[PDB]
């Protein structure tokens, strides 16, 4: 019917707005921050996929964890997180975010942050290319894309 | 009329805007979870304060031009901002432009 | 007839006078003040003092409740007595007030003469010490 | 005679904004006293009539006062022109 | 007709502060060895539709303890300021014909300080109002130099309309009359919309941002006009309408250009700029442009 | 990179600064002494990136 | 061997004095500066259009 | 290349265009084909308030020539 | 005489009223006192506008630019006053007594 084809069109409309703007703010905690400002230089220029370099946290869309995540840093970095907007996504950047790399058998190493955030997707590498996080930045466009929540709502 | 139907239309324009921006995302469910008083700055507001005055008093100079007293106007035009010059270099001269 | 527009704008002038008048909270005291002088510019401007409206609505707005709110913030029966003829082909009120720098020489004089002293008045003043 | 020219070019060396603007409000001072136009621009505010020119009575009196506009009698602009 | 005058002056300029948003980006990104959006639209086109998008459909975050009436007064006010700043202007024939139009568009500029410090003062921080306290000293310093530079240059005008300013350059630009007051002048317009190299401070957000945009554009359409005076033909006005277009786009580049050319300054830097550099030599030439007419016997018509 | 600095201000100028340090202590030297030296090597590709 | 980077000393000449204050009043190296912009933006981007193009890498 | 700059630029000119272009065709439809008319220092509205009583229409713009005199 | 002169005299007596209060806060006393310039202002400019006075026409700028100036005064005094205090409430000056 067309309850739910106006609701579908209007879904696709603001995923699609939604994922053809993503401004990140990024924590440049360590070495995999210099392959993220790789990623905007002008070789790859993540800014013409309409993702722009730096944007402030009030006004952040996604949160890149560049970087190993120490015991002292990760109460900063939820408190970073939970004043983000929603809609609010995180990336997972190289080995030790993703599940503390090099530094895991550490005393003051967190074994990954999602142990502190919930993350939606993990890059691999130590450090990832600067193309593998443009894979990834991507892939979580695609994965705005498939996500729909006007028909839940509609459907619930 | 026209200015007031104007500014009437630039305001209920932007108040229209700026209450669906802050409504469109408020209608979804979502989680829902001092001293120092510094003295320079007042005083680099008075000096505003005091030179908008003078720019005040300058102000009908276009006007002041056509008077058949050319000589006098100009006397008085030229001591206003001459006597502006004087408190901008006395306020130099004391200090007072620092930081 | 508007209904006595400018009746009306009198009226709100002293409905905001009322309103920052009880001094609540010196920050909305300013904005009433604010409002206030807007109308009374207003006032002036529907009058035929363009050139008198125009001169609160910038020095005294956007230049003195300006720097009162800087320092908060640092803190915690009309129509009818007109005229019948016109002007010529200027303004009246232009050329009265243009009248400063051949007619008022003293006013200058004695004007110029009170800002210089007020700029070193508040120098002083502030000095501290 | 030494002392002013060693100051004035110490002075266009790491000053030159206030050098600059002595200058130019001196001779804005200065100027206007000196040139020849200041007089021309003081005729030319006498000869822009914003009122009407209201005529006088003759009385058989008056050789000076024209009769008419086009009457040689009276003030000319043929300096205006000129100018 | 009026409200479609104004209509058809309020829509068009929201549309250009939107797509100067993806012109900065793609002159920016071209002086930077890159380009700009190039993904969201034919040519980036669509990329502003998409910003407007996302900025509208996201969670506000209303402070939760702040003045909401001066939280939402802030927007309101900026925006209309905004809107209203272009009314005066001649392109050729001005929507609302005011005989003091250089002093109305003063009045709003100065006005335009209330925001700022409405929106510090309503942030229920510190740091943000020390930031706030900043941006108000650098606007109302910069905004002295402003007028008596405009009123120095009118003094060849002969009156405050700005139609007039068309007749005075109908032969020659003012630009040859006084490049140095123009000079001055771009710089403190620079310094007063909060430009580089004088930058140093959801919904609500982009409504400040439009207001931005939209005086940055006005301002260098009335450097356009105040100091670069198109030819106008009464027998047809689009002449001059696309001059003036044209010329205030070069104006509008020309700041993106700054913004990529130049470090920023520190606040007391910038502070002795103006009271230091731009004031004396503002006097100065102040003086110099009222001796002047009155030396030559130049002295504009109207009074 | 990720830097703590609590300072003293009085007006525009800067009273004191203490830098704080160690939000990214992974603790390097106590995990090359359960390496071997080349399995240690690249560590020091690690500290200065 | 070692070099000075800033042991210039500037020439105190009339001539001298009077290019240093046109720079001052004239703006000539900000006009340099935005000269160079200008120039550099007329030159080709050195962006690559991923995914369709991929950065170089070796065995 | 930097020419694909120029689309959003077009677009932008395109908008600027809009405002005065449409402000002087309003002027032309409103009074009757001429530019509309100026009136400052009030000797200029006499000279409107006497054209728009003797137009015979209530309007200023309807010009009387000597056909009226009679 | 109108209604229009009523209504701002009305307004300055309201303005004095209210800076003789003194409920607290020595600003609200400044703003009070810019108040009652602005009515005076305002109903000078509609007497000698209505009389078509021109060379008076001089006047009501002056009374503005006087005031502003006691305003800057007030201001620094205030200023100062605080620094003593920490605030600028009314009651904190009783040092000096009748
Ligand atoms: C006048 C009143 C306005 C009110 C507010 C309305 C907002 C403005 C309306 C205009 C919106 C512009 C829509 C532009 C969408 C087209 C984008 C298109 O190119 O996307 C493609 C098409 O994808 C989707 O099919 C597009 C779906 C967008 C929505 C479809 C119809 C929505 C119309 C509903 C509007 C009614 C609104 C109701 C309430 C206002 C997929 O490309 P993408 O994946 O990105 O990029 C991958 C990168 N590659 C291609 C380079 C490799
Ligand atoms: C006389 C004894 C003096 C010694 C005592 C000193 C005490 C203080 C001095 C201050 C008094 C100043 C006197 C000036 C009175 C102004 C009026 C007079 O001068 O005539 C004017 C002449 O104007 C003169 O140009 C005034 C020049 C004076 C201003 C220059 C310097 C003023 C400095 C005074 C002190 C200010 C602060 C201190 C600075 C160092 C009028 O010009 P005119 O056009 O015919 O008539 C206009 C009327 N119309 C339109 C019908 C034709
Ligand atoms: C230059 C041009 C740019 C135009 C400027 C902006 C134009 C604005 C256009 C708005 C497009 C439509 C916005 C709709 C998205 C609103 C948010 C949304 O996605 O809805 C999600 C929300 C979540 O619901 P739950 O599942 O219960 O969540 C619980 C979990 N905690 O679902 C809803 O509430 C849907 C509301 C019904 C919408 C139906 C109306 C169709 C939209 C018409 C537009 C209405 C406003 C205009
Ligand atoms: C906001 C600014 C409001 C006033 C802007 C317009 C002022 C102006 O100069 O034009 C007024 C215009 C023409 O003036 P002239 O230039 O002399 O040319 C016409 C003569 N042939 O005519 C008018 O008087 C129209 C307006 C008169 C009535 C209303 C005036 C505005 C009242 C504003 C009230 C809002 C106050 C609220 C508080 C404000 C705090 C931000
Ligand atoms: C007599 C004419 C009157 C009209 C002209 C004036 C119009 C406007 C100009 C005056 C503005 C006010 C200036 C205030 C003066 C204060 C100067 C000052 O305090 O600066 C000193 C130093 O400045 C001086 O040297 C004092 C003035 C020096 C002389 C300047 C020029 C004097 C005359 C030069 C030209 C004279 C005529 C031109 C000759 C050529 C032929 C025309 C210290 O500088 P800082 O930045 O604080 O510290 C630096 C270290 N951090
Ligand atoms: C014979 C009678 C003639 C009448 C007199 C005329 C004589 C004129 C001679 C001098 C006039 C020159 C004045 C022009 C402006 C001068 C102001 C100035 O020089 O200020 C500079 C500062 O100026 C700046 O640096 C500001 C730059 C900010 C960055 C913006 C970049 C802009 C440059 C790109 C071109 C801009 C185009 C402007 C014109 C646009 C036209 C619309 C000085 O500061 P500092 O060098 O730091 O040292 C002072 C302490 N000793
Ligand atoms: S994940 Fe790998 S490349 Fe990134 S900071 Fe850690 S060790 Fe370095």
């Amino acid at each position: 019917s067309r309850g739910e084809y106006v609701v579908a069109k209007l879904d696709d409309l603001v995923n699609w707005a939604r994922r053809s703007s993503l401004w990140p703010m990024t924590f440049g905690l360590a070495c995999c921050a210099v392959e993220m400002m790789h990623m905007a230089a002008p070789r790859y220029d993540m800014d013409r996929f309409g993702v722009v370099f730096r944007a402030s946290p009030r006004q952040s869309d996604v949160m890149i964890v560049a970087g190993t995540l120490t015991n002292k840093m990760a109460p900063a970095l939820r408190k970073v997180y939970d004043q983000m907007p929603e809609p609010r996504y995180v990336v997972s950047m190289g080995s030790c975010a993703n599940g503390g790399g090099y530094y895991h058998y550490s005393y003051s190493v967190v074994r990954g942050c999602d142990r502190i955030v919930p993350v939606d997707i993990y890059v691999p590498g130590c450090p990832p290319t600067a193309e593998a996080l443009l894979y990834g930045i991507l892939q979580l466009q695609r994965k705005i894309k498939r996500e729909k929540r006007l028909r839940i709502w509609y459907r619930r | 009329m026209n200015i007031m139907l104007t500014l009437l239309t630039n305001v209920t324009l932007a108040s229209l805007l700026v209450l669906i921006a802050f409504w469109l995302p408020q209608l979804n469910a979502y989680s829902e979870k001092r001293l120092p008083f510094s003295m320079k700055f007042f005083l680099v507001a008075i000096t505003f304060l005091l030179f908008d005055l003078e720019i005040a008093l300058l102000l009908p100079l276009p006007w002041a031009s056509q008077t058949n007293n050319l000589k006098t106007m100009l006397t008085m035009a030229l001591f206003l901002l001459i006597l502006l010059a004087a408190s901008l270099a006395y306020e130099w001269t004391q200090k007072g432009l620092e930081w | 007839m508007t209904m006595y527009i400018a009746f009306i704008l009198s009226t709100i002038f002293v409905i905001g006078f009322v309103g920052f008048s009880s001094k609540p909270s010196p920050i909305y005291g300013g904005l009433g003040l604010i409002v206030s002088g807007g109308v009374g510019c207003g006032i002036v401007l529907n009058f035929g003092g363009s050139f008198l409206g125009l001169m609160v609505f910038l020095i005294y707005l956007g230049g003195m409740l300006v720097v009162f709110g800087y320092t908060t913030a640092m803190a915690t029966g009309d129509w009818v007595i007109y005229d019948t003829g016109d002007s010529g082909f200027f303004s009246e009120e232009a050329m009265g007030i243009a009248a400063l720098y051949s007619y008022g020489t003293w006013l200058v004089i004695v004007t110029g003469w009170s800002l210089l002293i007020g700029v070193v008045v508040i120098m002083e003043i502030t000095r501290g010490n | 005679a030494g002392r002013i020219a060693s100051f004035l070019k110490n002075a266009w060396a790491k000053e030159p904004v206030l050098v600059a603007s002595f200058a130019i409000g001196g001779l804005a001072i200065i100027l206007p006293s000196l040139s020849p136009y200041t007089n021309y621009a003081i005729r030319i505010n006498r000869a822009t009539p914003y009122n009407y020119p209201v005529p006088l009575r003759d009385d058989g009196n008056m050789p000076d006062v024209p009769s008419h506009p086009q009457d040689p009698q009276g003030p000319s602009l043929e300096w205006l022109k000129n100018l | 007709m009026f409200m479609i005058n104004i209509l058809s002056l309020i829509i068009p300029i929201l549309l250009a502060v939107a797509f100067l948003t993806l012109v900065e980006r793609k002159v920016l990104g071209y002086m930077q060895l890159r380009k700009g959006p190039n993904v969201v639209g034919p040519y980036g086109l669509l990329q502003p539709i998409a910003d407007a998008l996302k900025l509208f459909t996201k969670e506000p975050l209303r402070p939760a303890t702040s003045s909401i009436s001066m939280f939402i007064i802030a927007p309101i006010l900026a925006l209309s300021l905004a809107l209203t700043m272009w009314v005066p202007l001649p392109m050729p024939y001005p929507l609302i014909n005011m005989n003091l139009g250089v002093l109305f568009m003063l009045a709003m500029s100065s006005l335009a300080v209330y925001s700022i410090l409405w929106s510090g003062w309503a942030s229920n921080s510190k740091y943000a109002l020390i930031g706030a306290l900043r941006a108000v000293a650098q606007t109302i310093s910069y905004e002295v130099t402003l007028a008596i530079i405009l009123l120095s240059v009118l003094l060849m005008n002969g009156s405050y309309t700005l139609s007039t300013l068309i007749t005075t350059q109908e032969h020659i630009w003012m630009i040859f009359t006084s490049w140095p007051l123009a000079m001055m002048w771009f710089i403190s317009t620079l310094a007063e919309t909060n430009r580089a190299p004088f930058d140093l401070t959801a919904g609500p957000f982009a409504m400040f941002f439009m207001a931005e945009y939209a005086n940055i554009i006005m301002m260098n359409a009335f450097t356009a006009i105040l100091f670069l005076g198109a030819s106008h033909d009464p027998h047809t006005p689009e002449l001059y309408t696309i001059n003036f277009v044209l010329k205030t786009l070069a104006l509008t580049i020309t700041f993106l250009w700054i913004r990529a050319s130049y470090p920023r300054f520190r606040y007391d830097q910038l502070m002795h700029l103006l009271w230091k550099s731009f004031l004396p030599l503002t006097l100065a030439l102040c003086m110099w442009h009222i001796s002047l007419p009155i030396m030559t016997a130049s002295i504009p018509p109207q009074s | 990179g990720v830097l703590r600095l609590v300072m003293e201000l009085s007006g525009e100028m800067v009273r004191k600064c203490d830098p704080h340090i160690g939000l990214l202590h992974r603790g390097t030297e106590k995990l090359i002494e359960y390496k071997t030296y080349l399995q240690a090597l690249p560590y020091f590709d690690r500290l200065d990136y | 061997t070692y070099k000075f980077v800033n042991m210039r000393e500037p020439s105190m000449d009339m001539k001298s004095v009077t290019d240093r204050a046109a720079q001052t009043l004239l703006w000539t190296e900000l006009v340099r500066g935005l000269g160079m912009t200008l120039s550099y933006l007329f030159r080709e981007p050195a962006t690559i259009n991923y995914p369709f193009e991929k950065g170089p890498l070796s065995p | 290349m930097w020419f694909e700059i120029l689309p959003g630029i077009a677009v932008m000119a395109a908008c600027l265009f809009i405002p005065g272009m449409a402000t002087a065709h309003i002027h032309k439809f409103t009074n009757g084909g001429k530019e509309k008319r100026v009136a400052h220092f009030s000797y200029q509205w006499n000279l409107m308030e006497r054209d728009r009583r003797i137009s015979g229409v209530n309007r200023y713009h309807v010009t009387k020539g000597l056909e009226n005199i009679d | 005489m109108p209604l229009v002169y009523m209504n701002i005299i009305m307004a300055f007596a309201i303005a004095l009223a209210g800076l003789l209060m003194y409920r607290s806060h020595l600003m609200s006393s400044l703003l009070c006192l810019e108040g009652m310039m602005l009515s005076l202002f305002i109903m000078s400019t509609l007497i000698i506008l209505n009389t078509h006075f021109t060379l008076a026409n001089m006047m009501p700028i002056i009374l503005l630019v006087f005031a502003a100036c006691e305003a800057a005064l007030g201001l620094s005094l205030l200023v100062m006053v605080s620094n003593t205090y920490g605030t600028d409430y009314v009651q904190n000056l009783n040092l000096l007594q009748c």
